[PDB]
């Protein structure tokens, strides 16, 4: 068995430039329980990320919420970085506020 | 309250 | 509605560090409340909501003993598991274990769970009778023979009728205000051009607890099934969910199209329309 994560990158609160928020991502579905995630910001890893306790869904699949506090500006990109054995090379999810 | 497990 | 108290472990195996890590989580609903982390310095069970720090210490003492209990024999089944498949200590493996019970809206005994998968597939599982076993392969065979001879079914219904039910009760009276609640949904709608043709319109909630939310797009009254996208529902991190559900309609048509949100916290449904 071996399942690919499935990554959400998003705000707790809808997102206002200038109000202090926290940058989510959400990665579930995968398997084994081993995964590197990263929240970036220009590009460059944000330190100190915090993440939830390991825990899993019904079919067995593992999910983790990583996540850290940051204030929304308009010229900074966020995105989060997910290395896990499914896949070929870590993927890069962009933080799209407006979906 | 937590439960029990055995052995395989 | 009914309630739920499960408890998730993780056992894992890691050939070169040597050691292997067991950690378990516990919840009401969709409510973390403790978790313990053999890596962890503490080598406590530790609270991780606060509503379940109305427990003494006694609580916390007796708590601790049983989780330790368990990750010392999950970690001794990895162990077994390399046995019954002839498997290299050389590789690394994952053992999980849920148990758990569900009680009624008063705390009538519902159903109770006792079940292990490796390697991400099912290894064995008890019934719903709470007196057999399901036995996923040859490996789990032998377990569940041993069980058997062991009367570890009797055992199990003992503690899922008798202790889990009476601690899901005492945590819905305890922790009543933050476990018997419902945050309904703030909802709003995105649209997003894909084509000069086509167009997604996106319904979105937010901040509902429970987890469970059914989002649906119909047009003109009837189910829309593969041509709606529904995403899986994700925590917000302070304890509230969130979700949405898409569909891409015809240009220009943007109203043969309705959102229905429907939650436990909503006396009746939302509709919205672009």
């Amino acid at each position: 068995i071996q399942r690919t994560p499935k990554i959400q990158v998003y705000s707790r609160h809808p997102a206002e430039n200038g109000k202090s928020n926290f940058l989510n991502c959400y990665v579930s579905g995968f398997h084994p329980s081993d995964i590197e995630v990263d929240l970036l910001k220009n590009g460059e890893r944000i330190e100190k990320v915090e993440h939830s306790d390991l825990s899993f869904s019904k079919d067995w699949s593992f999910y983790l919420l990583y996540y850290t506090e940051f204030t929304p500006t308009e010229k900074d990109e966020y995105a989060c970085r997910v290395n896990h054995v499914t896949l070929s090379q870590p993927k890069i999810v962009k933080w799209d506020r407006d979906m | 309250r937590y439960g029990f497990v055995a052995n395989f | 509605g009914s309630h739920s108290m499960r408890y998730f472990s993780t056992s894992v195996s890691r050939p070169g560090r040597g050691e292997p890590r067991f950690i378990a989580v516990g919840y009401v609903d969709d409510t973390q409340f403790v978790r313990f982390d053999s890596d962890a310095a503490s080598q406590r069970m530790e609270p991780r909501a606060p509503w379940i720090e109305q427990e003494g210490p006694e609580y916390w003492d007796e708590e601790t003993g049983k989780v330790k209990a368990h990750s010392q024999t999950d970690r001794e089944n990895l162990r077994i598991a390399l046995r019954y498949y002839n498997q290299s200590e050389a590789g690394s493996h994952t053992l999980q274990m849920m148990f758990g019970c569900d009680v009624g809206s008063d705390g009538r005994f519902l159903r109770g769970y006792h079940q292990y998968a490796y390697d991400g597939k099912d290894y064995i599982a008890l019934k719903e009778d709470l007196r057999s076993w399901t036995a996923a392969d040859m490996a789990a065979q032998i377990t569940k023979r041993k069980w058997e001879a062991a009367h570890v079914a009797e055992q199990q219904r003992a503690y899922l009728e008798g202790t889990c039910v009476d601690g899901l009760r005492r945590y819905l009276e305890n922790g009543k205000e933050t476990l018997q609640r419902t945050d309904p949904p703030k909802t709003h709608m995105t649209h997003h051009p894909i084509s000069d043709h086509e167009a997604t319109l996106r319904c979105w909630a937010l901040g509902f607890y429970p987890a469970e939310i059914t989002l649906t797009w119909q047009r003109d009254g009837e189910d829309q099934t593969q041509d709606t996208e529904l995403v899986e529902t994700r925590p917000a991190g302070d304890g509230t969910f969130q979700k949405w559900a898409a569909v891409v309609v015809p240009s220009g048509e943007e109203q043969r199209y309705t959102c229905h949100v429907q939650h436990e916290g909503l006396p009746k449904p939302l509709t919205l329309r672009w």
